[PDB]
């Protein structure tokens, strides 16, 4: 009874939750309508949670996915998925309206669609036993997929003011400017609700995704287009305590809530370790899991930009550590023992911080039922080094002229450009007031 | 420290972290032996032995007299 | 039920965890409803946590159940700040 | 957990060091990926002693390359271990460089370079345990490795006083004057931070260099590429009481502290015999052990040119003689009996003198358990000959009004030059004092 209806919008964010609801048909290894295998009861004991289960031979996924391009859903059709998704219940196939890439065409498009948005997620839910909440999988790259999804940021914890958000924010390349022009704009507006309207965020940078795709996965040519690959990855990877059973924080709402200090400070790192193609001539004989958080409480799998004189002049405030699978658990608590006598942890220079260990088993699925593996969803004070790269593009586009009367166009006729660079130094600074 | 029975502990948890950032050429080695340090010289120095167990019967020939000749 | 917890059945331990529910119930009741009133209720948890500290350390003994170790890695946190 | 970082410097000091990492790649049966030899953990007990502590099996030198001339490490990034080597936490790929060759062109590029200097060095010691000490593998040949091994020869006496400080300087032949002529105003600079801002120095000259490399490897005409191998074999030799277990002295401030008997005296010669193909024969039943360091009792293999006609006129105080891998060693105690009845080596009268014998396990890599092996690390007070030697070009080319204006239009503004004279003669009295 803990059904939750991803709320997949924007360009990218039609395409990480096109290869999250992939990879799950592939790792509990059956068909995506069928059953070929017994893995899929036995490793998977609640196998409708983000489905329903069988009355017509089909799979039921908990979806929806609206664009202002009707393109990327089309790009759904195409692929022969159309026996895991329904083009007239999970998705709208041709959804158009702006062009678009303004954020202000879609935060106006969903209060003209205010009718239907909500009957389309209310319609999703229909045989639920009882929501848990939404996850909002939107896309911050673009105006489209961040601007009707910071609409629906503030109207789901008022008309469910008792349900769940948290957001999959993926920001577009910050290496280009070429891509998305609008981008210091769009990012600003969302990080807005990231704060007040919200509960826990996710942030995740682009460029420190291409830093390890070259550098754990070793692909010569780093491009913008591997944005895809590693966060429907680290997506699944998250909720192995809801499509899996769990024993302490056996809710998705167990993890989530021991990770917020106080509003404004939620964002989490994410960090996913089985990565590395050099623990893979070395699983015959069973790697070890005495190191492999010595790679969460050291920099090895960061998503999230940060210094390398932040992880010494911030510390872990709170920190949880995902052990997944197989992993040989009666070890694992010997090998968080010898953490304090190197001290590789870090906390707060005043009070209590707290290395939180949990396991839940997992599926027959080789690079986490046959290997270590390690999620860190952590919590760390080094944050406003992204908040200073937010800030600095930003009012450094004012100097260049562009978006005080581009942004104007549709919408937006009033100012309140300086009341968003308040409220964001705002941000930055109460952090480091939390801390001594 | 001259001994005492603290002092145990804290030897036990020493020659842990010691022999463990240098790696023990056997990592399940490490938690079945260790040192331990019980009257007081003035100095834990010179005042500290080995923990050691024995399998079936190997302990004829390793019998709990000549472990003392060797500890001394 | 050794590596439960045990507490011998009479130890306290077994005090604190019933003292820190006392408090639990003063801080759902003032949420879901007083501000010096908040403070206080962790001002007693502050009082049974740090109470908590000077038990672990009697029964620190050599090596005296699974829970005592994993008590260390909290009381070196208490001295890395 | 005894890490060393080796700090090549100078032009002559890059090309010594390449093939030093080369041998211990080669030694320890790894590839530089992974593991495919178990004679890497057997044989080594202590992998990891200048190499990157492995979280994922990979072993990276601790190797700083500094130069103010490209020509000597391109030829370092071009190699089958150039993967070995990364520039990231080494050098940069394709590096650049200053004037160079002047000493003060390296000196003052050491102090606006000061930062990236001084955050290479803790870029390599964070996952260190302690850190032993830094080798200055720095040159005594050109302005370039003196000028800017002169400045690390201060700022590691005093950011880091507790650590080891040892180098190998290393003389060019002493006689060239057209291809390097600001040769004796180079040396003297850094050879005064050697004796008073050091402690240890290993002495190395080139005229001995070339009289293995015409007798042990047998050139008609010399090359510079015989001299290189003789110098990154006896500095892998050095580290067989501490890449391998000890048991006494098993530090490297153990050895150092019984072959120093104060500083104002502690140039070590070195000194190898296998380096020749004819020692492979002496190791096809095994050789007797009784006549490895009779040969050492006299040298006749130094790296350091000096008469053996000096020995009578000079006595030794601290020689070590440090054997390696299978010698059958039982006949050793046998071997210590003769040394006083030849008496070669003569030892100081105001008071006894010590015969090191030592013993090291080492890799069953074919040349480290076969031959028969003496290395000499011998502290002999006949030095005094090279010091005369320096000094003697230094007053030859100032006659001929030689640097005495064209090396004072850059960072040398006030007299410096008879401080040299001075602190050459203190230094000198010194080693002779103690014998006298």
């Amino acid at each position: 009874p803990r059904e939750i209806i991803t709320l997949q919008l924007g360009q990218c964010g039609n395409q990480i939750g096109f290869e999250f609801w992939k990879q799950l048909c592939a790792e509990h290894g059956i068909s995506p309508e069928g059953i070929v295998e017994e893995f899929a009861t036995e490793g998977t004991d609640r196998k409708d949670v983000f489905f329903y289960q069988a009355d017509d031979e089909h799979y039921i996924p908990r979806a929806v996915l609206l664009d202002l391009e009707p393109r990327v859903i089309h790009s759904i059709l195409n692929s022969p998925y159309a026996n895991l998704y329904n083009p007239e219940n999970i998705y709208l196939s041709e959804h158009g309206g702006g062009a678009g890439n303004n954020w202000a065409s879609g935060f106006s498009q969903g209060e003209k669609i205010h009718e239907d948005i909500f009957d389309i997620i209310d319609r999703e839910a229909d045989g639920s036993d009882s929501l848990e909440g939404f996850v909002l999988c939107h896309s911050i790259a673009g105006g489209t997929g961040s601007g009707l999804g910071s609409y629906l940021l503030e109207r789901l914890n008022d008309r469910y003011p008792k349900k769940l958000v948290q957001t999959y924010s993926v920001f577009p390349n910050q290496d280009e400017m070429s891509h998305v022009v609008v981008q210091p704009y769009n990012s600003l507006l969302t990080l807005k609700r990231l704060t007040q309207n919200a509960d826990c965020v996710v942030v995740l940078d682009n460029t420190a995704l291409n830093r390890i795709a070259t550098d754990r996965l070793h692909i010569q040519n780093p491009s913008f287009s591997q944005i895809n690959q590693l966060v429907s990855t680290i997506m699944s990877a998250s909720t192995t305590t809801l499509r899996y059973p769990g024993y302490m924080n056996n809710d998705l709402i167990g993890l989530i809530a021991s990770l917020i200090p106080t509003p404004r400070l939620h964002f989490l790192m994410t960090g996913y370790t089985p990565l590395t193609t050099d623990q893979s001539v070395a699983s015959v004989r069973k790697t070890t899991v005495l190191d492999v958080m010595r790679r969460l409480l050291q920099p090895k799998n960061v998503m999230v930009s940060t210094g390398r004189d932040r992880q010494t002049n911030h510390c872990y405030i709170a920190i949880l550590n995902i052990i997944q699978g197989e992993v040989d658990p009666t070890q694992v608590h010997k090998s968080l023992q010898r953490i304090r006598e190197r001290k590789l942890a870090n906390f707060i220079p005043w009070g209590p911080a707290s290395i939180q260990v949990a396991l839940s088993r997992k599926s027959p699925y080789l690079p986490s039922a046959h290997r270590v593996s390690g999620l860190m969803m952590a919590n760390h004070t080094n944050i406003s080094s992204l908040f200073e790269r937010t800030c600095r593009q930003y009012d450094k586009l004012r100097k260049r002229e562009a978006f005080l009367e581009q942004f104007r166009k549709e919408d937006i006729f009033k100012d309140n450009f300086d009341e968003l660079d308040n409220s964001r130094e705002i941000v930055q600074q109460l952090i480091d007031e939390y801390h001594a | 420290t001259p001994p005492t029975a603290v002092t145990e502990h804290d030897v036990n948890v020493a020659f842990q972290l010691s022999a463990h950032k240098v790696l023990l050429d056997d990592d399940n080695l490490l938690p079945l032996l260790n040192l331990t340090i019980r009257e007081a010289p003035t100095s834990g120095w010179a005042a500290l032995g080995l923990s050691y167990k024995v399998q079936w019967p190997l302990h004829i020939l390793f019998t709990p007299a000549v472990l003392e000749k060797y500890n001394v | 039920l050794f590596r439960g917890l045990l507490t011998e059945k009479a130890a306290p331990l077994m005090n604190i965890i019933h003292s820190i529910f006392s408090l639990i119930l003063k801080f759902r009741l003032q949420l879901i409803s007083n501000f010096g009133l908040m403070q206080q209720s962790y001002n007693t948890f502050k009082y049974y946590s740090d109470f908590l500290f000077e038990v672990v350390s009697k029964l620190v003994n050599r090596g005296y159940q699974p829970h005592l170790e994993d008590f260390l890695l909290r009381i070196n946190f208490n001295s890395y700040y």
